[PDB]
């Protein structure tokens, strides 16, 4: 508000509120509503004045957006497994510590490792320490997929959203499934966010897979002249698993083709899905991992890996090249269950093999015209 | 940037007095160094706020903005001048901004009421806004005021620090 | 005061002749091979879509009307010696090998 005209011109309500701050030993100075017209409210704090004057979007809506964001993709995320009213969870607090040292020395740090193994749920576990106190975002590596890298921040820019975080030492960005950048067609966006990044000088996390580590830290060493920290997290030991049974609760498998893959935390996640009066409803566990892992929904998929196993029976090799069709096995090698080495492809655990000889044998049973041509 | 009164007044229908006297408000806070703004009463006789003092001499300002020639609005700057020393006693100058042009016969009357009171009158007609100061120094105000597609002048600093984003990769 | 020659080569094959692909490899492992056995500079190879026009864009390999040949001399014995070490991996025995 402002005061009318009745200082020498001033109305007596006015005075008499002056004589009684002074009388309490006080000065009051008054900033009406020619303040707020002024320069320092309008062109010096433009962008805090604009939340409040304007019903268009602001700076204050672009952070919360994107902590939004954040909260949504982590929420699937699963950090325990859960069995007969138990939370039966796997020690990472050595990696935990070698992600938080890493990330003082140096600016770069890359986690890396096979497909199910926890990489994610490791970063999961740093956010909730430090969501408080610290700017940590997090984008998945399919987001990249744009004309433009302004196109992820609304009508502000990547240079507005990082202005905004310049008074900050420690700050995180985490890109999420790094392997999924050679699906892209154009790059060039992604290779402009990293230039921006470096240059205001955030810390930069990456979770990748195996395939695409080279490319990452050739990158950053050609280009960017930063040498990278690199850590790795694995699959358990078979005294591990001995001592997760006996504390936990539950027997192990006698097949030793089954006890080599639940060393993978994903598939002893599967295992104690189905398992009930101290044993396991195999025949479940069996469909669901053929159907959901090597099918999807492909018959072509079925046919090169059916093929591809017999291969390898037939010839005694290890490494074999398949007759497949023309964009089958590098979607099978992405997956993970085929591997590649310049000697050929092979399969990468054994359980999956003998599964597919079976199928195999009792389709050339379903065909058959007599025994004898059966056996031959 | 450049100064267009059919820019402005196509820009500002609804109210164009009150847009001139903000436009004028901000010059004469960035002149005379007063970035927190001055104080003001609801409907402020004479003059358009309180005085501010410098070197002991004590100054205040007025703006108007015209469709004729100056020499058809006397009677608004004699009002003006006797209405001021009214309110407040000790004041020495006062600065007038417009939007119009006029040495001529009314200027000559107008500043003899003035001189009479004792106040000194400053001129700021059309000519001021095509000064440096106003187009050169002050490009930012300016630029609000002048322009009918402001936001033209954010996309080319967006290219701007496009091109050094791409050329940081190359090396020499 | 010397250059460290197998680090040197194995980034050159993989960030300019395999890139991401394992196609390109098979590709390129095969031409040269057919070249140094039929004895002909010009080949025309059993390959999959697209691949020997993608090789023709990074310009390691090269077309005219007789068939495609290979730009540099040191990337073909590259090649070669990397077949020999696939052979040797996959043998049955000696004899086989040397066959
Ligand atoms: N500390 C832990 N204790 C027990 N189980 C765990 C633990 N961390 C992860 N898991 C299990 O491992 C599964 C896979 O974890 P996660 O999603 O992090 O894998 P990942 O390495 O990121 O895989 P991808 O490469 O497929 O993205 C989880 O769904 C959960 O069942
Ligand atoms: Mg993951």
């Amino acid at each position: 508000q402002e005061w009318g005209q009745g200082n020498s011109n001033d109305p007596k309500i006015k005075i008499e509120v002056d004589q009684k701050a002074y009388e309490s030993g006080i000065e009051i100075v008054w900033r009406v509503a020619s303040f707020f017209e002024s320069p320092f409210v309008i062109v010096e704090n433009e962008k805090i004045a604009k939340h409040f004057f304007s019903l268009n979007e602001s700076i204050f809506d672009l952070l919360e957006e994107k902590r939004k964001h954040t909260e949504n993709v982590l929420y699937e995320i699963q950090t325990n497994i859960e069995f007969k009213d138990r939370s039966i969870e796997i020690d990472r607090r050595h990696c935990i510590e070698l992600l938080h040292e890493n990330l003082v020395q140096k600016k770069i740090v890359i986690v890396s490792g096979e497909g199910g193994v926890g990489k994610t749920a490791v970063i999961k576990k740093i956010y909730e320490a430090e969501k408080q106190y610290t700017p940590f975002y997090v984008f998945k590596a399919s987001e990249f997929k744009k004309d433009s890298i302004n196109e992820l921040f609304g009508a502000h820019g990547l240079d507005d959203f990082s202005n905004a975080h310049q008074d900050e030492l420690r700050k995180v960005i985490v890109v999420d499934s790094a392997e999924k950048l050679l699906e892209l067609t154009n790059i060039d966006p992604f290779k402009e966010f990293l230039t921006v990044l470096i240059k205001d000088k955030w810390q930069v996390v990456f979770t990748t897979r195996n395939n695409y580590l080279a490319d990452l830290n050739y990158a950053f060493i050609d280009i960017y002249k930063i040498t990278p920290g690199n850590l790795v997290i694995k699959n358990l030991e078979r005294g591990e698993l001995i001592e997760l049974s006996d504390n936990n609760g539950f027997s192990l498998p006698q097949d030793v083709r089954l006890l080599e893959l639940i060393k993978n935390p994903f598939y002893l996640s599967e295992y104690l899905r189905f398992y009930t009066g101290e044993s396991i409803d195999y025949v479940s566990f069996k469909e669901k991992l053929w159907n959901k892992i090597i099918v999807k929904n492909k018959p072509s998929r079925e046919q090169c890996f059916l093929a591809t196993a017999f291969q390898r029976a037939s010839e005694g090799q290890f490494f074999v090249s398949p007759a497949c069709d023309t964009g089958i096995l590098d979607e099978l090698v992405k997956d993970g269950i085929v591997g590649y080495e310049a000697a050929g492809y092979f399969i990468t655990h054994d359980i999956y093999e003998e599964w597919a000889l079976e199928k195999k044998i009792s389709v050339d049973y379903i065909r058959k015209a007599n025994n004898n041509e059966f056996f031959e | 940037v450049k100064p267009n009164w059919d820019n402005f007044k196509a820009k500002f229908s609804e109210n164009p007095q009150g847009n001139f006297e903000w436009f004028c408000y901000l010059l004469f806070c960035q002149e005379f160094k007063m970035p927190a703004g001055i104080f003001r009463y609801k409907n402020q006789s004479g003059i358009e706020t309180n005085p501010i003092t410098k070197d002991n001499e004590i100054i205040g300002w007025q703006s108007k903005f015209y469709d004729t020639k100056l020499s058809d609005n006397k009677a608004d700057l004699i009002e003006m001048i006797e209405k001021s020393k009214k309110a407040y006693p000790g004041l020495s100058k006062i600065i007038f901004y417009t939007n119009q042009e006029w040495d001529p016969k009314i200027k000559i009357e107008v500043d003899q009421k003035a001189y009479e009171s004792g106040i000194e009158i400053v001129w700021r007609v059309a000519s001021f806004f095509e000064s440096p100061f106003v187009i050169v120094e002050n490009e930012k105000i300016a630029k609000h005021f002048f322009s009918l597609n402001e936001s033209i002048f954010d996309l080319l600093e967006e290219k701007r620090k496009h091109t050094e984003n791409v050329l940081y990769e190359i090396q020499t």
